[PDB]
């Protein structure tokens, strides 16, 4: 039930560079996409296991 | 002429009952979160989330 919107909206807010008032949620979500096919890193995924 | 004999008669009917007319009112209709709700495949009609 968990829209992941809002983890991309904060990732690119924390890039600081972008104004996320113009990114659709379309691009976001392809964003989502592209993230979620990368490993996680060793530390964060050793914790979450 | 009226004749008595040919005259009387028996008439027969329910001695009561209720008639309706909508049936659907009868019926208690929920649906599932919209979120959770599928298509005819089974998985959810939206997954982008």
């Amino acid at each position: 039930q968990k829209k992941m919107k809002s983890i991309v909206e904060d990732f690119l807010k924390r890039l600081q560079i972008f104004d996320i008032s113009r990114v659709p949620d379309d691009q976001m979500y392809r964003l989502r996409d592209r993230l979620r096919l990368l490993p996680v890193e060793i530390r964060r995924l050793d914790i979450f296991n | 002429q009226f004749d008595f004999r040919a005259s009387m008669h028996m008439l027969t009917s329910n001695l009561t009952f209720t008639v309706y007319s909508d049936l659907l009112a009868f019926v208690s209709a929920d649906t599932v979160e919209p979120i959770n709700a599928v298509a005819f495949d089974n998985m959810r009609i939206m997954n982008e989330l």
